[PDB]
């Protein structure tokens, strides 16, 4: 678990999440363009399609509005860049019938594209409802990185902001108290 | 909350005992014959008939335990998924679970009366003498970089997992690494006594690729009545369609002179498992498991090992539905785990209870115990100890009774058993 990752505040079903970048590591592999970076941090995973930059991303679950869709806006920001850097490419998701040590690191077209992959800093996953509460992920993607100048990103600090809008939401709801501690610990907004 | 007992008409006679049990420590306990529901008994069906109970006044059904093979109970079947955790996806398009599932899956009597016996025996009958409880058995292939979850190999993975159970209070910790694991490691694991198991690696419907540890060796365990949980990162290994029974299966239906052998649990998958996302999964449900404050629900295999795959959906996303829904439970979900050798609680209750009484006061020192008054298996009131004592409140009339039956559980506890004189 990331401990900079903290609720800044929590009203109704708003809701305002910090993310701080802690223990950056980069890891060498052998790949066909030369020796690539595998970077990692607390809590950070990598959910990058094959062949795209391994960019690990931060997630965590809110309690979310009952009716309406969710957006996230990026409050805050902050981020330093490290040059003629030679991101890994993603191996995508890998079957335990496979033995990932023989599988190769591949390039996919998307390092001839000269942007900034994955491009959004901060997403939504879609909602879900966990018993009584509509539930929705947050995802903090602190690394950006341009595959042509290849310039990488590092995001030391991410704060969003997650409100509801004027639109009706998708997988929308409609005694027992077994589910409140589930709610605690799945929820970081749900004792706010 | 409660369970429902979804039993073949053929099975109806043989789970009696079980139901009693459940219901004589403080678990609601009802049963539905299968065929009752449809027949012949589709995963449709069952689907609408768990939504239908789940609806019912109350909201308050948590545990669904399957009885039979798929024959008798068939999984859910879509594309690339065989599913028993899509029947407690009841509330919303997601696979959130709202209901814990689990099966005790049996192709005879036998089958099915050493997955009750083995259970209730694990609940109502361990104590202090049981010394082979907070020992555990870490399994792991020698593949895995930086492309896992933390980046972490198989054995790394499986060397974290054994630092948090040490510091949990397991006494001792086995490693069965890759390479040179070979059957006979496991065998001589499970015979010197374990209270659970985690293995990463490799897995085929009826073995596991680090050891070789398969179906034909599961006859060579004498572990009678002294058996683990376990949480299994593997492919195939819970594919319980399979022609032959599975690997979950032969340890679960596993005898020895009419002795439990094998495991009280295991979650297993049906299909073949990410590299990733299981391990996110395995790492919750062993600190869910190594929680000091959690609730009675994250006290059961099914809570257990369902609030571990919940992270595996928030930070794998559609991987980890896909693993979710596949990991199948194997046994009863609302089993209470034992981690370490228990302790006696000092339990002091009336000798006798008044017909006309609408309470009964159990002083009990471990807080958080529940304490329940039951008649031949049809439970008469349930409380939770609180400063000390339980104030067990009686839902039905006991003015007729001649006695009642007070049990006490208790996390990690002997449990107590008293019978109550009614005056
Ligand atoms: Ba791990
Ligand atoms: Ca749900
Ligand atoms: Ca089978
Ligand atoms: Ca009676
Ligand atoms: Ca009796
Ligand atoms: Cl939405």
């Amino acid at each position: 678990r990331n401990p900079q990752v903290r609720l800044l505040s929590a009203e109704q079903s708003m809701s305002k999440v910090q993310f701080r970048m802690d223990n950056l590591q980069f890891t060498g592999v052998q790949t066909s363009k030369g020796v690539a970076q595998v970077p990692t941090f607390t809590e950070g995973v990598n959910i990058s399609e094959k062949g795209t930059p391994i960019l690990p991303i931060l997630s965590r679950s809110l309690a979310v509005s009952e009716t309406r869709a969710m957006k996230v806006e990026v409050v805050s920001s902050k981020f330093i860049e490290k040059k003629d850097v030679l991101i890994a490419p993603s191996k995508g998701v890998i079957s335990r019938a496979e033995n990932p040590d023989q599988i190769p690191y591949v390039y996919g077209q998307s390092y001839n594209e000269d942007k900034f992959f994955p491009g959004e800093i901060a997403t939504l996953s879609d909602p879900f409802i966990l018993r009584d509460v509509r539930g929705q992920v947050v995802n903090f993607a602190p690394l950006q990185y341009n595959p042509v100048t290849k310039t990488l990103r590092i995001y030391t600090e991410i704060v969003v902001a997650v409100s509801e809008t004027a639109e009706a939401g998708q997988n929308t709801i409609s005694t027992f108290t077994g589910f409140e501690d589930i709610y605690k610990s799945v929820f970081m907004n749900y004792e706010a | 909350g409660r369970m429902i007992v979804i039993v073949p008409k053929k099975y109806e006679e043989d789970i009696e005992d079980f139901v009693d049990w459940k219901n004589q420590r403080g678990l609601r306990t009802e049963v539905k014959v299968a065929e009752d529901i449809a027949s012949p008994v589709t995963a449709n069906a069952i689907q609408q008939f768990v939504k239908q109970e789940y609806e019912k006044e109350g909201n308050d059904l948590t545990y669904v335990l399957l009885v039979g093979d798929h024959k008798d109970i068939p999984a859910k079947i879509t594309p690339g998924i065989k599913s028993d955790q899509v029947y407690g996806q009841i509330v919303g398009n997601d696979h959130y679970n709202e209901v814990f599932i689990g099966r005790f899956s049996c192709e005879s009597k036998e089958d099915l009366k050493t997955q009750i016996d083995r259970t209730i025996h694990y609940e109502r009958n361990i104590t202090t003498e049981d010394k082979w409880l907070g020992q555990a058995l870490c399994i792991a292939s020698a593949e895995g970089g930086p492309s896992a979850d933390n980046g972490e190999s198989d054995i790394q993975h499986e060397n974290i997992i054994a630092n948090l159970l040490t510091q949990y209070g397991y006494t001792k910790i086995i490693k069965c690494y890759d390479p040179g694991v070979t059957p006979k490691n496991i065998i001589d694991a499970f015979n010197g006594g374990i209270s659970l198991a985690n293995y990463t690696g490799h897995g085929s419907e009826t073995a596991w690729g680090t050891s070789h540890f398969g179906t034909t060796h599961v006859k060579q365990l004498t572990n009678s009545n002294q058996l683990p949980f376990i949480f299994d990162v593997a492919c195939v290994n819970g594919d319980f369609l399979y022609n032959v029974p599975c690997f979950a299966e032969a340890l679960m239906r596993a005898q020895k002179d009419g002795k439990p052998t094998g495991t009280v649990a295991i979650i297993a998958s049906t299909i073949n498992q990410s590299w990733a996302s299981p391990m996110r999964g395995q790492d919750e449900m062993n600190e869910i498991l190594c929680e000091k404050h959690p609730n009675n629900i994250k006290r059961t295999f099914g809570g257990v090992t369902m609030n571990g795959m919940f992270a595996m959906v928030e930070k794998y996303k559609k991987d980890g539905e896909k693993m979710l829904d596949t990991w199948t439970v194997f046994g009863d979900p609302s089993l209470l785990v034992r981690t370490l050798v228990p302790t006696k609680m000092q339990v002091t209750a009336p000798a006798n209870i008044s017909a006309s009484a609408q309470t009964f006061e159990v002083a009990c020192d471990y807080n958080g115990a529940i304490a329940t008054l039951s008649d031949d298996g049809d439970m008469v009131g349930t409380a939770i100890v609180k400063d000390g004592k339980a104030i067990i409140k009686l839902n039905e009339s006991i003015a007729d009774e001649t006695n009642l039956t007070l049990t006490v559980v208790g996390y990690n506890k002997v449990t107590v058993i008293k019978d109550v004189k009614v005056e």
